[PDB]
C-alpha cells in the first residue's frame, strides 16, 4: 500500500531503511561549467541516482508520458528570450525565474522522497539553496524589480523552510574569462549574447552568500577546473567527509515521516507556488486562464486520472 | 506527533464526549467534560506555532472557566436537593450558572469571541472536529435538562448569536472565521429552537454538521484558507467551486436545498407555541449569513478570478490524499428535503 | 451503421418513455382515489350488467 | 401532471448524454413535443377544478401559464445558442440544465395544490435564476443586480413562510381548496392586519409593486436573453397568480387595506410610463413597461372583481408573450452592435426590413391596439376599476396615452431616421432570428382570435 | 423531549418488537426510489471528484452506493412510519380517555348558522 | 503504454472489486429476504394469512 | 442556610471575578483558577460531611485529580507562550483577532 500513518504503525522506518550513505549531495557552478560532468560522475562512482538541472519541463518529464508538453501549456517563458532581450515588458525574465524555481523545488521534494522511500543517495545538479543567485543577478542587472525580488523571497521562505539541507555541497569554481571562453567555443548565439556583469553577478552571489550560508549547515567542497575535471580525488574526498553537523542526524522516525508524507505530495509541495500576489510579471487574466487550461484538459492523457484515459489506452474503466 | 498519539487523543476526546452522553452522573459529566477538554488542547496545538499555541490557550481559558461555573451549578444543585443524577435543577441560580457555562462552551453570545479566534488560530481539519464535537456535547447536556431552562436567558442567548454571527460573518474575509461566525449563528438557531422541541434542535445539529463537514472538507480539498486562495480554485479543479457553491447556497437556506429544512421545521415549532416576532427576526436576520455566503460564492465560482503561472504545474499533478465520505456529506448537504418526515425516526 | 447511429441516436426515446411513464403513474395515482366512484349524489347510478366500474 | 413533470425529469439526462453537437436541436424537438403535450391542459371544467391528485391540480388560471412556460422553453434556447456559441460544451449542457430546471419549478410551482409546496417552489425559482444571472451576464452589474434581486425576494417572502405556518396552525390545513371551502372572515384587527401584509408584501415584492421595483430594471438589464425572457414572462407572474390565489382568506380585510397599494399601483404606473419616455437604455425602456403592466395587474387584483381577473389574466398572459418578443428584439440589435444604447444605431428600418416588420408588430401590441389580448386585458381592467371609482378612468388614460407615446418613441428612434454611418458590422437577419420573432408573435394573434382559453376561472 | 420517554420504551432500540405488526414499506416505495437516486448522485460526485468518467468509471463503487443508500433508507423509513403510527396510537388513546377535554358538539347546517356578508364594491 | 510512470490505478484492484461487488450482493439478498419475512410477520400478527 | 455556606460562595464568587480580571500575568490567573476549585471542594466536602452522604466522600478526590490536570494543562500553556514571548504577559496573545 501506499505510505501513511498505518504503514508508520506498521513499521515502515526511515532510519532502518537508511544505509549510512543515503548522503543529498549537490553540485553547483556558473555557467559553462563542468559540474553536470562532475555531478554524473560522482553518481555513477558512489552508485547515487543522478538528478540534472531542473530546467523548464522537468514537471513534463515527470508527469504523464515523458515527452515535454508545450511551451504555453508548461512554463510560458523562453530561455532564449530572456538571453535576447532581458528587459522585455512582457514580464519573461521574472516568470521563467519562478517557473525554474518551482521546477526546482518539484525536483528536490522528488530526490528526497527517492532518498527516503529507497535509501539510495541523490546527486543533483542544483538545488533550491542555490537558485537564488539568478534572481540576485537578475536584480542586479535591472533585468526584473523589487517587488518581483520580494515575492520570490517569501516564496523561497514558505517553500524551502519545510525540507532538509544537502548532505554535501560540492562548488566548481571558474573564473568569469574561462567561462566567456567556454560560450564563446560552444557556440549557442543566444548564451553567447551574455553581457560580462551577468555572469560577474553570478559568481559574487555564489561566493558571498551561497558558500559562507551553506558552511554552517554543513560542510563545503570548493574545486576548480582542474581539480574538477579528475572526479576520483572528489569522490575520495566525499567518502572520508565523516562530520556531519546539519540537522539530518538529529532527524527522528517521526520527523521523517512527516517530510516523507510532505515529499510524496506534489500539490501539498507546491501549494505556496501559487500565492495571490498580482505582480504583472506572473499574474494570467480570467479568460486566457481558461482557454490555456481548456488547452491542457484536452490534451491526450489530461483530461482524466491516469488511470482513467481511454484515448491513450486505458482498459477496464467500468471495474477501476 | 506520533500517529499513535493522535488517534488515541482523538479517542480520548471521543471517549469524553461519550461519557457526557451516556452518564446519568453530574460528576461523570464534569468528568467526561474534563477529559474531552485535556484531550482536545494538543489536538489544537498539533501543528506548533505561535497562532496555535495562542488559539489552544484562549480555549482552554474558557473552557475552564465554563467548566468551573458548571461545577459549582452542580454543588448549588446537590445542596437545595441532594441528588446528583441529571434531571430538571432544583435551584434557578443553580440553573443560571449551569446554562451560563453550557454557553459559554458552545460559544453563544455573548461569550462567542474565542470561536472566530480559536477557529482563525488553528487548521482546517482541527476547526472542523472543534465545531462538530464541541457543539455536539454541550447541546446534548442541554438537551437532557431543557425543561427547566428559562426561556427567557435562552432566547435571549440565541438571538444575540444569531446577528453577532451574522454580522462578523458579514465582516470577515477568512474562510476560518466565516465558518466560525456561520457556526455562532447556526447555533443561536438550535438554542432558540431547544427550549420547545429538542428533536428539532436535533435535527438542526444533524443538518449543520453535515453541512459543516461538507464545507470543511471541501476547503481541505482546496487547500485555500483565504478568499483569495479559493479564488484560484477555479482554474485547477472547477468541480469543487462548484460543489462548494451549491453546500454555500444550502447554508443560506434557499429552498429546496437542505439548509432550508432546519429554519422551516423550526420556524413551524415555534410558531406552534404562539411565538411570531421571533421566528420572524430570526428568519430575516439569517439574509447576512446568506449575504456574505453569496459573496464567497461569486469569487470562487460565479466569476473567474485571475490566476498565476505554476498553476500550469498544479494541472499537471494529482491530488493524491482522498477524504471519503465527503460525496456522500455533499449529497447529504444539499438533497435530502423530500426526506424531511424523517424527523420522527429520530425523534 | 445501426450501431453508430443508434450510439448517437438513442438520447431520442428519453422524452417518449419519460411521459409514458408519466400517463401510466397518472393512472396510478387515479386508481387509489376511488373511494367515492359511483357514490356521489349526483353521478350516483346502477352499474350494466356489463361492466364493473364507472370509470377507471 | 406527472405526465408533464416526468418528460422534463427525462429532457435532463437527454441533454447531458446528447453529442456536443445535438444539444441544442435536442432540447429545442422535445421541448416543443412537452408543450404540444402540456397543450391538453386547455380544456377546462366549467365547475371546478382538474384534481389530478392530492398534490397536483390544474385550473383556468394554471393552464394558460403552463403552457406559456412550455411554449417560451424553446425560444429562450434558440436565443441562448444565438449567444453562446463560443462556450464548452459542458457550461452549455450546464446552461440548458438550468434552463430546464427553472421550467420544472415553474410547473411544479402553477400545479401545487397546497401553498407550502407553493411556497417552497416558487422560492426555488430563485436559485436557477440567480446562477443564470451572475454567471453568463455580460457586464459587471450581474453580481449587484443578482443580490438586489434575490435579496428583495427573500425580504418580502419570509414573513410570507412564517404567514403560512401560522394559518396552518390555526386552521389545520393549506390546501387551497380546504383554504377556500372553509373560509372564514378576517376580523378587523392588528394581527389579521399583519397577517395580509405579511402575504400580500410577498407577492407585491413578486409583481413588482412600485417602489419595490429596482430589482427589476437591475435583474432584467444585467441578465442574459434567456433570463431577461423567463423574468419578464413567467416569473413576473407568479407574484398575480399568488394573490389570485392568496385573497380568499384575506377578505373582508382586503376591502380596506387596498387603499395604499392602489395607490401605488396607479401612480407608479404613470411614472414608469413617464420614465420609459426618457430613457436612455432599450433594456431598461422594455423593463419599466414591464413595471407598468404588472401594475396595472397588481390594480385589478387589489380591486377583486369578476371583471377584474378575466383581464388580469389576459393581461398577464398577453404582457408575457410581448415582453418576451420585445426583450428578443433587442437582444438581435445589441448583438449586432454590442451595445444596449438606444440611439446608437438607427436606420435599421432601412438596413432590415423584416426585423423592421418585427419591431413594428410587437410595438403595436405594447400598447393596446384591438382586438388583441392586450387590449382585451386592459380593457377589461380599465372598466373594473372604473366601477370601482370614476377617477381611476383619468389615471388608466393618462397612462394609455403615455404608453403608446414610449411605445412608438423606442420604434421611430430604433427603426426610423437615417442609419449610423460608421456601423457597418449590420449583417442580414438570420433565419433563427425571424423564425424566433414569428413564434412569438403568431400565438398572441391566435390567443386574440380565441379570448376565452386565458380568461381565467371567471370567466 | 415529547416522545421519550415514554413507557416501556426500550434505550438504544432502533426498531421494536411492536414495530414488526405495522406493514412494511414496499421494495417500491417512492421514498426508497428517492433514497437510491440520492445513492447514485453520491456516485456520480465520487467519479466527479476523483476526476473519472462520471457516467463509465466505477459500475461496482456505483452499485454498491445505490445499494447502501436503499438498505439504510429502507430501515430508516421503517422507524419513521413507527414513530408516526406510535404518535397517532398515543393521541387516539387520550382522545378516548379524556371526553371531557374532547367532547362532541352539536351540527348546526348553513340554513341555521347565521353568517354576516361583505359587500365587494 | 503511455505514462513515464506506472498509474496507481493501472490494473483493476481485483480484491476491491471483488469485496464491492460481494457487499452489494449480499446487501441485496438481505434487504428482500428482511422484506419477505417483514410481510409474513405483519399478515401474521394481523391475522390476514 | 448557615453562614459558612455564605463565606465559600463569596470565596468563590471572588476566585471568579478574580480570573474574569486579568492585570498582566497568565500565572496569576492560573493561581485564581486555582482556588475556584479550592472553593468548590471545600463547599462540596462541606455539603457532604453535613448530610453524611458516605458514598459521595470520594467525589472531592475525583474533583482534586481533576484540579490539578487542569493546572497541568495551564502550566504546559503558559511555559510554552513563555519560550515563544519571553514573559507570560497576556497582552501578546493578541495575534488572532475577533
Ligand atoms: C490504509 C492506507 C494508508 C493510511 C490511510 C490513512 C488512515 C490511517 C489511520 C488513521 O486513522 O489515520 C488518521 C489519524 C492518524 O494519522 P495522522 O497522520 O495523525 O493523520 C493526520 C490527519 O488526520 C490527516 O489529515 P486528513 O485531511 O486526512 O484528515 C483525516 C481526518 C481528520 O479528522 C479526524 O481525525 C476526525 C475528525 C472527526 C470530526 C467529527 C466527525 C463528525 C461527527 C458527527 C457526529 C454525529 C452527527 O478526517 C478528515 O479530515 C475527514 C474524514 C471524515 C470525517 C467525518 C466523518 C463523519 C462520519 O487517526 C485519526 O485521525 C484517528 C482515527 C480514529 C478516529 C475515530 C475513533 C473512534
Ligand atoms: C442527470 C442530469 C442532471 C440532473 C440534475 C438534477 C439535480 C441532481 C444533481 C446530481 C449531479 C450528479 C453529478 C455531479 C457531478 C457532475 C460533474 C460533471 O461535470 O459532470 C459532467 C458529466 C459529463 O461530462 P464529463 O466530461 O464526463 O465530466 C468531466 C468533468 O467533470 C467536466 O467538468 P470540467 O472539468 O470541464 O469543469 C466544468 C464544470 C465542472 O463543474 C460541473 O460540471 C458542476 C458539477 C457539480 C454540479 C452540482 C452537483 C449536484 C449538487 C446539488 C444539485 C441540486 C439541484 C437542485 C437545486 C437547484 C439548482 C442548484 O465547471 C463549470 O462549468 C463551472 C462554471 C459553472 C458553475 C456554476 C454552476 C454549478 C452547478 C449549479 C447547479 C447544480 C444543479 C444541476 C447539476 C447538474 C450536474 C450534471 O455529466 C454527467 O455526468 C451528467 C449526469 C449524467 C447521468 C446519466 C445517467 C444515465 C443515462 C440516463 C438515464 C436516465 C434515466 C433512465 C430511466 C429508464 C429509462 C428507460
Ligand atoms: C420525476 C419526479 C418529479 C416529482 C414528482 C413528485 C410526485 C410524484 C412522486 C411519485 O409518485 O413518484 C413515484 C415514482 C416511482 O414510484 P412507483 O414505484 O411508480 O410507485 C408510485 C407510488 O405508489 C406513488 O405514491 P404517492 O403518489 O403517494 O407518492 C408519495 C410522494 C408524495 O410526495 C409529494 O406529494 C411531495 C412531492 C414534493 C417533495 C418535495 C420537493 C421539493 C422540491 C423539489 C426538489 C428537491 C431536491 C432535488 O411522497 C414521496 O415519495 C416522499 C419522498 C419524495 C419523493 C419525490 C421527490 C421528487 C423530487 C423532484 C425534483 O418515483 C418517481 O417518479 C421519482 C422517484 C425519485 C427519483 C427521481 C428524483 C428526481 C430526479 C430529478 C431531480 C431534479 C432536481
Ligand atoms: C423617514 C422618511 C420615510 C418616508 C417613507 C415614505 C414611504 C411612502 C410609501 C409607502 C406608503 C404609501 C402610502 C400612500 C398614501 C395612502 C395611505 C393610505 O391609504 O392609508 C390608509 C389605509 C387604509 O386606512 P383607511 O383610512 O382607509 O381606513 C378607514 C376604514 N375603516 C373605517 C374601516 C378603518 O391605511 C392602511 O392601509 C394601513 C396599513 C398600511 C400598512 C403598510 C403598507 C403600506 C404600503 C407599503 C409599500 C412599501 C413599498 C413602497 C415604499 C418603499
Ligand atoms: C441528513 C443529515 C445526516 C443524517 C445522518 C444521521 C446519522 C445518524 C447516526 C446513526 C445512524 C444509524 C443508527 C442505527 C443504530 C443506532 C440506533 C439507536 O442506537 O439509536 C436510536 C435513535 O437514533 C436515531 O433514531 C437513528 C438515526 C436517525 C437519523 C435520521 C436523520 C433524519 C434527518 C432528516 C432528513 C432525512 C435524511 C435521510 C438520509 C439520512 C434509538 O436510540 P434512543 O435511545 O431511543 O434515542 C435517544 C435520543 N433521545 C434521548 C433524544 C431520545
Ligand atoms: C413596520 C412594518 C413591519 C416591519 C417588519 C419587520 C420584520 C420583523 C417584524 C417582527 C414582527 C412584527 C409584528 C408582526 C405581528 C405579529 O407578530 O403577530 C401577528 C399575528 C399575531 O398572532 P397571535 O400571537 O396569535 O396574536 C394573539 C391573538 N390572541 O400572527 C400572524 O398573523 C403571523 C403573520 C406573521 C407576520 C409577521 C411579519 C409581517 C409584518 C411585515 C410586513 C410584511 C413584510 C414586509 C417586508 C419588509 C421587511 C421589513
Ligand atoms: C450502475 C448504477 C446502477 C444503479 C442501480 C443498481 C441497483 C438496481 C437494482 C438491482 C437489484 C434488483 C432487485 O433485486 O430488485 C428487487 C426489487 C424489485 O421490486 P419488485 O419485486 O418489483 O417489488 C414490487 C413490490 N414488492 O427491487 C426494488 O424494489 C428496488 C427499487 C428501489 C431501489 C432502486 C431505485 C432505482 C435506482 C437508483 C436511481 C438511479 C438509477 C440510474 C441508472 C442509470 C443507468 C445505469
Ligand atoms: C457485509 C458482509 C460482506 C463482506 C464484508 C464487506 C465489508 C464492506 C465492503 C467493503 C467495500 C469496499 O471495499 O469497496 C468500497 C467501494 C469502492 O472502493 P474504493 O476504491 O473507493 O475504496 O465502494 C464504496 O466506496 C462504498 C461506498 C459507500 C459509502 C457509504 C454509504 C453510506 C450509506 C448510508 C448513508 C446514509
Ligand atoms: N534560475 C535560473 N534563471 C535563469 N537562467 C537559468 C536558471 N537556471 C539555469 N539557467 C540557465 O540554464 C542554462 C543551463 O546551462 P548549464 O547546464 O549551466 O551549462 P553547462 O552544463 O555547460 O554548465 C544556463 O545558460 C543558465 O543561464
Amino acid at each position: 500500500l501506499q505510505y501513511g500513518p498505518l504503514a508508520f504503525v506498521l513499521g515502515e522506518r526511515t532510519t532502518r531503511k537508511l544505509t549510512e550513505t543515503s548522503k543529498v549531495i549537490t553540485v553547483d557552478g556558473n555557467i559553462c561549467s563542468g559540474k553536470g560532468r562532475l555531478a554524473r560522475e560522482i553518481a555513477e562512482k558512489l552508485g547515487l541516482r543522478h538528478f540534472p538541472e531542473a530546467g523548464i519541463h522537468y514537471a513534463d518529464s515527470t508527469t504523464g508520458d515523458g515527452k515535454p508538453l508545450d511551451v504555453q501549456l508548461s512554463g510560458n517563458c523562453s530561455l532564449e528570450k530572456f538571453y535576447d532581450d532581458p528587459k522585455s515588458n512582457d514580464g519573461n525574465s521574472y516568470r521563467l525565474q519562478s517557473w525554474l524555481y518551482a521546477s526546482r523545488l518539484l525536483q528536490y521534494a522528488d530526490a528526497l522522497e527517492h532518498l527516503l522511500s529507497t535509501g539510495q543517495g541523490v546527486v543533483l545538479e542544483r538545488s533550491i539553496y542555490s537558485d537564488f543567485v539568478f534572481l540576485e543577478a537578475m536584480y542586479r542587472q535591472g533585468f526584473i524589480r523589487k517587488q518581483c525580488v520580494e515575492h520570490y523571497n517569501e516564496v523561497k521562505k514558505v517553500t524551502a523552510c519545510e525540507y532538509l539541507p544537502p548532505h554535501v555541497v560540492v562548488y566548481v569554481d571558474v573564473p568569469v574569462p574561462e567561462i566567456q571562453s567556454r560560450i564563446q567555443k560552444k557556440g549557442n548565439p543566444h548564451e553567447m549574447k551574455i553581457t560580462a556583469a551577468y555572469l560577474q553577478d553570478i559568481e559574487n552571489a555564489y561566493k558571498k552568500t551561497f558558500l559562507p550560508e551553506m558552511s554552517e549547515k554543513c560542510e563545503v567542497l570548493q574545486y576548480s577546473a582542474r581539480e574538477a575535471e579528475d572526479a576520483e580525488k572528489v569522490v575520495e574526498d566525499i567518502e572520508y567527509l565523516k562530520c556531519d553537523k546539519g540537522p539530518w542526524p538529529d532527524q527522528d522516525d517521526r520527523t521523517f515521516h512527516r517530510l516523507r508524507m510532505l515529499v510524496q505530495n506534489k500539490l501539498e509541495v507546491l501549494n505556496y507556488t501559487t500565492i495571490p500576489v498580482y505582480l504583472p510579471e506572473i499574474t494570467i487574466g480570467a479568460h486566457q486562464s481558461d482557454r490555456v487550461f481548456q488547452k491542457f484538459t484536452e490534451l491526450p492523457g489530461r483530461k482524466y486520472s491516469p488511470g482513467y484515459n481511454e484515448d491513450v489506452g486505458d482498459k477496464w474503466i467500468w471495474l477501476k | 506527533m506520533n500517529p499513535i498519539i493522535y488517534t488515541t487523543l482523538i479517542m480520548t476526546v471521543m471517549s469524553g464526549t461519550m461519557l457526557v452522553m451516556i452518564s446519568s452522573h453530574w460528576l461523570l459529566i464534569w468528568i467526561g467534560f474534563e477529559m474531552n477538554l485535556l484531550a482536545m488542547i494538543p489536538v489544537l496545538m498539533k501543528n506548533f506555532n505561535p497562532r496555535a499555541t495562542e488559539a489552544a490557550t484562549k480555549y482552554f481559558l474558557t473552557q475552564a472557566t465554563a467548566s468551573m461555573m458548571l461545577m459549582m451549578a452542580i454543588i448549588i444543585n446537590l445542596l437545595y436537593s441532594g441528588q446528583w443524577t441529571i434531571t430538571k435543577m432544583f435551584n434557578p441560580v443553580a440553573m443560571t450558572m449551569m446554562t451560563m457555562a453550557l454557553a459559554m462552551k458552545l460559544g453563544l453570545s455573548p461569550f462567542h469571541f474565542w470561536v472566530p479566534e480559536v477557529t482563525q488560530g488553528i487548521s482546517l481539519q482541527a476547526g472542523l472536529l472543534l465545531l462538530t464535537w464541541q457543539k455536539l456535547a454541550p447541546l446534548s447536556v442541554l438537551c437532557q435538562i431543557s425543561q427547566s431552562i428559562n426561556p427567557n436567558l435562552m432566547l435571549t442567548m440565541a438571538m444575540l448569536s444569531i446577528l453577532i454571527g451574522g454580522w462578523g460573518g458579514l465582516n470577515q474575509t477568512q474562510l476560518r472565521k466565516i465558518m466560525a461566525y456561520s457556526s455562532i449563528a447556526h447555533m443561536g438557531w438550535m438554542t432558540a429552537v431547544l427550549p420547545y422541541n429538542t428533536t428539532m434542535t436535533i435535527l438542526n445539529l444533524l443538518i449543520y454538521i453535515t453541512m459543516t463537514l461538507a464545507m470543511f472538507m471541501l476547503l481541505i480539498h482546496s487547500s485555500a484558507t483565504t478568499t483569495l486562495s479559493l479564488s484560484h480554485t477555479w482554474n485547477k479543479m472547477p468541480v469543487i467551486t462548484s460543489l462548494m457553491m451549491v453546500t454555500l447556497l444550502s447554508m443560506g437556506g434557499l429552498p429546496p436545498l437542505s439548509g432550508f429544512m432546519p429554519k422551516w421545521m423550526i420556524i413551524q415549532e415555534m410558531t406552534k407555541n404562539e411565538s411570531i416576532i421571533m421566528p420572524t427576526l430570526m428568519a430575516m436576520t439569517a439574509l447576512l449569513n446568506l449575504y456574505f455566503y453569496m459573496r464567497l460564492a461569486y469569487s470562487s465560482s460565479l466569476t473567474m478570478f485571475p490566476s498565476t503561472n505554476n498553476m500550469k504545474m498544479k494541472w499537471q499533478f494529482e491530488h493524491t490524499k482522498q477524504m471519503k465520505l465527503l460525496p456522500t456529506m455533499i449529497v447529504l448537504s444539499t438533497l435530502v428535503l423530500p426526506m424531511t418526515p424523517a424527523l420522527s425516526s429520530l425523534n | 451503421n445501426v450501431l453508430q447511429i443508434v450510439r448517437d441516436h438513442w438520447v431520442h426515446i428519453l422524452v417518449p418513455v419519460g411521459f409514458v411513464f408519466g400517463c401510466y403513474l397518472d393512472r396510478r395515482s387515479d386508481e387509489k382515489l376511488t373511494a367515492f366512484r359511483n357514490k356521489s349524489l349526483l353521478f350516483k347510478r346502477e352499474l350494466r350488467p356489463n361492466e364493473e366500474v364507472t370509470w377507471k | 401532471m406527472l405526465k408533464i413533470i416526468i418528460p422534463t425529469t427525462m429532457l435532463l439526462p437527454m441533454t447531458w448524454m446528447s453529442k456536443h453537437n445535438m444539444i441544442w436541436i435536442n432540447a429545442t424537438v422535445h421541448s416543443l413535443l412537452i408543450s404540444l403535450i402540456s397543450l391538453s391542459l386547455l380544456n377546462q371544467l366549467g365547475e371546478n377544478s382538474l384534481n389530478f391528485s392530492l398534490t397536483f391540480f390544474s385550473d383556468s388560471l394554471s393552464a394558460p401559464l403552463l403552457v406559456l412556460t412550455t411554449w417560451l422553453l424553446p425560444l429562450m434556447l434558440m436565443a441562448s445558442q444565438s449567444h453562446l456559441s463560443k462556450e464548452t460544451t459542458t457550461r452549455k449542457k450546464l446552461y440548458i440544465t438550468m434552463l430546464i430546471l427553472l421550467q420544472l419549478f415553474l410547473i411544479m410551482t402553477f400545479t401545487a395544490t397546497e401553498l407550502i409546496l407553493f411556497y417552497i417552489l416558487f422560492e426555488a425559482t430563485l436559485v436557477p435564476t440567480l446562477i443564470i444571472i451572475t454567471r453568463w451576464g455580460n457586464q459587471t452589474e450581474r453580481l449587484n443586480a443578482g443580490l438586489y434581486f434575490l435579496f428583495y425576494t427573500l425580504a418580502g417572502s419570509l414573513p410570507l413562510l412564517v404567514a403560512l405556518v401560522y394559518i396552518q396552525n390555526t386552521t389545520g390545513s393549506l390546501n387551497f381548496l380546504i383554504i377556500h371551502y372553509w373560509s372564514h372572515p378576517l376580523s378587523n384587527s392588528w394581527s389579521n392586519i399583519f397577517m395580509w401584509l405579511a402575504c400580500i408584501m410577498a407577492f407585491m415584492v413578486k409583481m413588482p409593486l412600485y417602489g419595490l421595483h429596482l430589482w427589476l430594471p437591475k435583474a432584467h438589464v444585467e441578465a442574459p436573453i434567456a433570463g431577461s425572457m423567463v423574468l419578464a414572462a413567467v416569473l413576473l407572474k407568479l407574484g398575480g397568480y399568488g394573490m389570485m390565489r392568496i385573497t380568499t382568506i384575506l377578505n373582508p380585510l382586503t376591502n380596506y387595506m387596498a387603499y395604499p397599494f392602489l395607490m401605488l399601483s396607479m401612480w407608479g404606473m404613470i411614472m414608469t410610463s413617464s420614465i420609459c419616455l426618457r430613457q436612455t437604455d432599450l433594456k431598461s425602456l422594455i423593463a419599466y413597461s414591464s413595471v407598468s403592466h404588472m401594475a396595472l395587474v397588481i390594480v385589478a387584483i387589489m380591486i377583486q372583481t369578476p371583471w377584474s381577473f378575466m383581464g388580469a389574466t389576459a393581461l398577464m398572459i398577453a404582457h408575457g408573450l410581448t415582453s418576451s418578443m420585445l426583450f428578443c428584439l433587442a437582444n438581435t440589435n445589441y448583438e449586432r452592435v454590442h451595445s444596449r444604447t438606444m440611439i446608437l444605431a438607427r436606420g435599421l428600418q432601412t438596413l432590415l426590413p423584416l426585423m423592421a416588420t418585427w419591431w413594428l408588430v410587437a410595438s403595436l401590441t405594447n400598447l393596446a391596439l384591438p382586438p388583441s389580448i392586450n387590449l382585451i386585458g386592459e380593457l377589461f381592467i380599465i372598466t373594473a376599476s372604473f366601477s370601482w371609482s370614476n377617477i381611476t378612468i383619468i389615471l388608466m388614460g393618462m397612462n394609455m396615452m403615455i404608453t403608446a407615446l414610449y411605445s412608438l418613441y423606442m420604434l421611430i428612434t430604433t427603426q426610423r431616421g437615417k442609419y449610423t454611418h460608421h456601423i457597418n458590422n449590420i449583417k442580414p437577419s438570420f433565419t433563427r432570428e425571424n423564425a424566433l420573432m414569428a413564434l412569438h408573435i403568431l400565438p398572441l394573434l391566435l390567443l386574440t382570435l380565441n379570448p376565452k382559453m386565458i380568461l381565467g376561472p371567471l370567466y | 423531549t415529547m416522545m421519550s420517554g415514554r413507557p416501556g420504551r426500550v434505550p438504544l432500540q432502533f426498531l421494536p418488537n411492536e414495530a414488526r405488526s405495522l406493514p412494511p414499506p414496499k421494495l417500491t416505495d417512492p421514498r426508497l426510489v428517492y433514497m437510491g437516486f440520492l445513492g447514485y448522485c453520491s456516485g456520480l460526485i465520487d467519479n466527479a471528484i476523483r476526476r473519472r468518467p462520471v457516467v463509465s468509471a466505477g459500475l461496482h463503487r456505483q452499485l454498491l452506493y445505490v445499494t447502501s443508500f436503499v438498505f439504510f433508507g429502507y430501515y430508516l423509513l421503517k422507524r419513521q412510519d413507527y414513530m408516526y403510527a406510535l404518535r397517532d396510537h398515543d393521541m387516539f388513546a387520550y382522545v378516548k380517555s379524556h371526553p371531557e377535554d374532547f367532547p362532541e358538539k352539536d351540527k348546526k347546517t348553513y340554513g341555521e348558522i347565521l353568517e354576516e356578508f361583505h359587500p365587494v364594491r | 503504454k503511455f505514462y513515464i510512470r506506472e498509474p496507481p490505478h493501472g490494473s483493476p484492484d481485483w480484491l476491491k472489486v471483488g469485496l464491492t461487488l460481494g457487499t452489494s450482493v449480499f446487501l441485496w439478498i438481505y434487504l428482500i429476504k428482511q422484506h419477505k419475512e417483514d410481510v409474513l410477520e405483519y399478515k401474521r400478527r394481523n391475522g390476514l394469512e | 442556610m448557615p453562614l459558612v455556606y455564605m463565606n465559600i460562595i463569596m470565596a468563590f464568587a471572588i476566585a471568579l471575578a478574580g480570573l474574569l480580571m486579568y492585570r498582566s500575568h497568565l500565572m496569576s490567573s492560573l493561581l485564581c483558577l486555582e482556588g475556584m476549585m479550592l472553593s468548590l471542594f471545600i463547599m462540596s466536602t462541606l455539603i457532604i460531611l453535613n448530610t453524611h452522604f458516605t458514598l459521595a466522600n470520594m467525589m472531592p478526590i475525583i474533583l482534586l485529580v481533576f484540579a490539578a490536570c487542569e493546572a497541568a494543562l495551564g502550566l504546559s500553556l503558559l511555559v510554552m507562550v513563555s519560550n515563544t514571548y519571553g514573559t507570560d504577559y497576556v497582552q501578546n496573545l493578541n495575534l488572532l483577532q475577533c
